[PDB]
């Protein structure tokens, strides 16, 4: 019967022929076609293009190949420079661009044909302030990776203007993974309260060296921006008396979700976990499908870059996506109509107890922090 | 061989513009007007216009440029997103990119390097502003930013200071600065740093003037580079301390003529509004033409240089681009914007920023900032 084609663009990966995003994308499409309640009369297909990491110019060409081929939406790529290149094209030809990773969304930008499933970093930052105020911290030190800007932490940087807070900003070496020089500076200055803005991979390695420097003790309290905090191995640390706190957006307490995480299972990091980066791609294919069910008449057109005019179904389809609602792996999903960003969402608060990383509360933008 | 052709991308408007198109013409005629024995190929500047700061439009523009056989690509001066696209494609084809405007992508150090930049680096501006603050004995200061990107431009400054009401606060515009300025006054902070475009800076200063915060107790530092063409009528006083920067060497032999020309161009389009003075970007465009011609001729003295058509669809490069990059970094030129030299990374060095101070009628130079 009927067929609707998505296109996905994925970076090449050292790991193997297929990265986490691409595997989750396919995993999601298969599940939805096997499902009868969701898209009963539609069968999802797709075209995949791959590009080298950091190759924004190749991302343009591949995006244009897909639009020329005919697609209803484009998922990926992950790296910001390429994501921006594709976003620009998708806006020009009026085909929806579905993003799953965070990227710096420039201010003066006026692209409107895209949506992002990553939790807005300003909301995440407000949740981190709420932790800071709750713990009654007067002084804190923010450590960020050169890779990501200061920009996404802007809510944190503005805080000392409104609250009695003293904030010291420290940057992680860009040339290396070793951070002992930085840890030494902090230890020296009695910087016991710390916020780490970095991936969970980099966090695992940073706690390792922090342990080799007697900084994993009852004196130090660490807050992490990574949502994949739970997927860390905290065996070495769970008796040192150190406090660790962070957030989780994977709704793992929900049994329907846990079973899917299980199928998916078939350095410092554990195994048998679905990363948030992969869960978000899986939820993107679903939330877009909810929009396709409310628009059964659309048909992809072969659009050519710098020649044709916007897809005649684009504007409608993009509206429906921004209005879509879906209960997914990462809890309830809803976009902000004003900017296509995911500024409203639910978090669980996780913290290091003697038994391991456990839940100790929740958070959402409307009612603030809710420790239990 | 046949001629030094270079392309320039202009995001400048034709009516009441910054004079970029005319500045390019002036340099081209000045250089071609000098006859030499032996004679040398004529200089040509092919001009391409950019309607919007679009990566999508810019990629198309680069694709029209590559077949023309050019030696460099200049600009754009005020489209950060487009400028990084030009840098990337230039890197791929190994045609030098002469930067004359803000670019606020990293870019990653380990990508292809095909650039020099006549525009001050973010670090340079942050250092200059720090040095002025040091001159005041590091007062309590508040930063007022138009958009969040100021944490990127002034990254070096912000992370050097402790962030708090007593040291350095950060505030951003939503768009009425009166709320911010009152919060700053309630903190009893005397020194304010304004990072915005000329018109927004003018707006912050006008609202401060209304609140009486424009007396001699306050010191403002504007990071805008069009500080000399920013005219504060009925805002500045005898008491006022409003500091800013300028790159112009008014003792340059061609400066007076350069201003007369841009003055008349401005009248024959905008008889309604009065001429503000030369925009920094026009001057940089002029200097850029001299820098490129200088490097190419030095290269042609020890190699035979040839250019051929390139294409976006071809893996071909310009074989001589890599040598021209060496000769571009070795350039030592005396232009409208001061001394132009470059370091191993393509950043401008051994130059100065004149530190000006507004007065009721004109400016006063109260010192300079160096790099060496
Ligand atoms: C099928 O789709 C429905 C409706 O979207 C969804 O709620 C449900 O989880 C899916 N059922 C299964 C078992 O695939
Ligand atoms: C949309 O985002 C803006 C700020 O990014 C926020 O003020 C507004 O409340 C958001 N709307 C929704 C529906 O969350
Ligand atoms: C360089 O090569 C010769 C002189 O060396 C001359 O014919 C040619 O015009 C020169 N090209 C340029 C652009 O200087
Ligand atoms: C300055 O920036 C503001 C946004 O903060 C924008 O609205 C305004 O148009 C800009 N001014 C000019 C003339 O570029
Ligand atoms: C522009 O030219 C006229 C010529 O007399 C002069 O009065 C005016 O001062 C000039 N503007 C500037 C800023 O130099
Ligand atoms: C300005 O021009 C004069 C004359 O050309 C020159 O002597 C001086 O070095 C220039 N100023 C700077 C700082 O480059
Ligand atoms: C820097 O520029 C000045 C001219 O303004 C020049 O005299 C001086 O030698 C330069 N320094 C170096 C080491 O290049
Ligand atoms: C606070 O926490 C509980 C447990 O997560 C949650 O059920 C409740 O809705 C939260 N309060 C509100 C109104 O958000
Ligand atoms: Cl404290």
């Amino acid at each position: 019967t009927h067929v609707l084609r998505f296109g996905g663009i994925f970076e090449y990966v050292e790991s193997g022929p297929m990265g986490a995003e691409e595997l989750a994308f396919r995993f999601a499409v298969n599940t939805i076609n096997r499902n009868r309640t969701l898209l009963p009369n539609t069968t999802l297909t797709y075209d995949t293009q791959k590009i080298n990491l950091y190759d924004s110019f190749e991302a343009s060409k591949k995006a244009c190949d897909q639009l020329s081929l005919g697609v209803a939406a484009i998922f990926g790529p992950s790296h910001s420079s390429s994501a921006n290149a594709v976003q620009s094209i998708c806006n020009a030809l009026g085909v929806p661009h579905i993003q799953t990773r965070w990227k710096h969304q420039v201010s003066d930008n006026k692209d409107s044909f895209y949506v992002s499933l990553y939790p807005d970093f300003s909301s995440l930052s407000r949740a981190i302030l709420d932790l800071v105020q709750f713990f009654k911290w007067k002084t804190v030190t923010v450590v960020y990776d050169d890779s990501t800007g200061l920009i996404r932490l802007q809510e944190l940087i503005k805080a000392p203007s409104r609250y009695n807070l003293r904030l010291k900003i420290r940057q992680l070496p860009a040339d290396t993974k070793d951070a002992k020089p930085l840890l030494k500076e902090m230890k020296r200055g009695k910087e016991f309260h710390v916020i780490f803005d970095c991936s969970h991979e980099m966090a695992a390695g940073i706690l390792k060296q922090a342990l080799n420097m007697s900084m994993m003790t009852e004196y130090y309290h660490y807050i992490f921006t990574t949502l994949d905090l739970f997927a860390l191995d905290v065996e070495p640390y769970r008796y040192s008396g150190v406090n660790m706190t962070g957030f989780r957006i994977l709704n793992t307490e929900n049994t329907q979700v846990s079973s899917i995480i299980e199928k998916w299972s078939m350095s410092g990091l554990l195994d048998g976990f679905m990363t948030t980066d992969a869960a978000l791609m899986y939820d993107a294919v679903h939330v877009v499908s909810v929009a396709v069910q409310q628009f059964p008449q659309m048909t992809v057109s072969s659009l050519q870059c710098n020649r044709h005019k916007p897809w005649r179904f684009g504007t409608r389809f993009m509206s429906l996506i921004k209005e879509a609602h879906w209960e997914g792996l990462t809890g309830r999903i809803t976009f902000n109509k004003t900017n296509g960003l995911r500024t409203d969402f639910d978090l669980d608060v996780i913290s290091l107890k003697e038994e391991g990383l456990e839940k100790i509360g929740t958070w959402d933008p409307a009612s603030g922090l809710n420790m239990t | 061989l046949s001629s030094l052709r270079m392309a320039a991308i202009l995001d400048d408007q034709t009516v009441c513009g910054r004079g970029e198109r005319l500045a390019l013409a002036l340099a081209r005629e000045q250089i071609n007007g000098i006859i030499e024995v032996p004679a040398k190929a004529r200089v040509e500047v092919d001009i391409f216009e950019l309607q919007r700061d679009s990566q999508y439009e810019t990629t198309d523009t680069m694709c029209q440029i590559l077949p023309k056989g050019v030696v460099s690509v200049l600009g754009p001066s005020s489209s950060p997103a487009s400028a990084s696209t030009v840098s990337h494609i230039c890197g791929e084809k190994e045609i030098p990119h002469i930067k004359v405007g803000p670019e606020e992508t990293p870019r990653l150090q380990y990508l292809r390097f095909a650039s020099v930049s006549l525009y001050p680096s973010n670090e340079d501006v942050s250092l200059a502003v720090s040095r002025i603050l040091k001159s005041f004995n590091y007062p309590s200061a508040s930063l007022i930013c138009a958009k969040a990107e100021c944490l990127l431009r002034l990254e070096e400054l912000v992370r050097g200071f402790l962030i708090s009401k007593e040291t350095l606060s950060v505030r951003m515009l939503d768009r009425d600065p009166t709320p911010l300025l009152k919060e700053i006054r309630d903190d009893k902070v005397s020194t304010i740093i304004i990072d915005a475009n000329a018109s927004i800076s003018h707006l912050v200063l006008r609202k401060a003037s209304e609140l009486g915060m424009t007396s001699a107790f306050y010191k403002y530092i504007l990071t805008t580079m069009d500080f000399p063409i920013l005219h504060l009528d009925g805002i500045v006083e005898d008491s006022s301390n409003i500091l800013g920067f300028s790159m112009f060497n008014t003792s340059h032999p061609f400066y007076p003529e350069f201003v007369r020309s841009l003055n008349m161009s401005w009248r024959e389009n905008c008889e309604a509004s009065t001429y503000p003075g030369p925009a920094l970007s026009a001057a940089l465009m002029f200097d850029a033409v001299h820098v490129v011609v200088s490097a190419v001729r030095e290269l042609n003295r020890s190699q035979e240089i040839g250019v051929k058509p390139l294409a976006c669809t071809s893996a071909n490069i310009w074989p001589h681009g890599t040598s021209l990059m060496n000769y571009l970094r070795m350039v030592e030129y005396d232009g409208l914007t001061g001394r132009v030299e470059f370091n191993s990374k393509g950043q401008r060095t051994n130059y100065t920023l004149r530190i000006l101070e507004k007065s009721r009628q004109g400016h006063r130079e109260i010192g300079v900032w160096y790099s060496n």
